């Protein structure tokens, strides 16, 4: 019971860092430079 | 044309700016894709809402795309809420409208599970 709700905490944190990350890289492209691939 | 597509799909506030100051041309926003999605539509299903608010103060007219989607329903899926909060204030004649089948915005908000 402990090792699968470990296993929920860290999957928990993986997806919250995936979310941010996701949120990260919309910041990237909102403010690009795409002028030679115009 | 296509650029205005691509730059209003992925939140590019300062070229919407730069490309739509002409107030007398209105035929180009209400174009249609190949699945004659409007660019509010596109902006609402990626995640952008400065430039869906921009769209709407020049008057978008809420076009409906093919399968009768709409705005919040794009919107809905993807569970940005700010979209819905901008998009909902200005009126709300606009969540009862009904896509190809019979599904609202709050059936996409449940199947999407926000």
């Amino acid at each position: 019971e402990m090792e699968i709700l470990k296993q929920k905490y860290r999957l928990k944190d993986l997806t919250f860092l995936l979310e941010k990350q996701h949120e990260l890289i919309k910041l990237i492209i909102q403010k690009m430079e795409i002028i030679s691939e115009t | 044309k296509s650029p205005l597509h691509f730059a209003a799909s992925y939140g590019r506030i300062n070229t919407c700016q730069r490309l739509l100051q002409d107030i007398s041309d209105t035929r180009l926003l209400n174009e249609g894709d190949l699945h004659g999605m409007t660019p509010l539509h596109l902006a609402a299903k990626n995640g952008h809402d400065k430039v869906v608010q921009l769209l709407l103060k020049k008057g978008a007219l809420f076009l409906s795309d093919h399968n009768g989607w709409t705005a919040l329903h794009h919107a809905s899926m993807g569970g940005y809420t700010q979209t819905m909060k901008v998009i909902l204030d200005t009126n709300l004649k606009c969540t009862d409208r009904l896509d190809e089948d019979g599904n609202t915005a709050l059936h996409f908000a449940a199947r999407e599970g926000h």
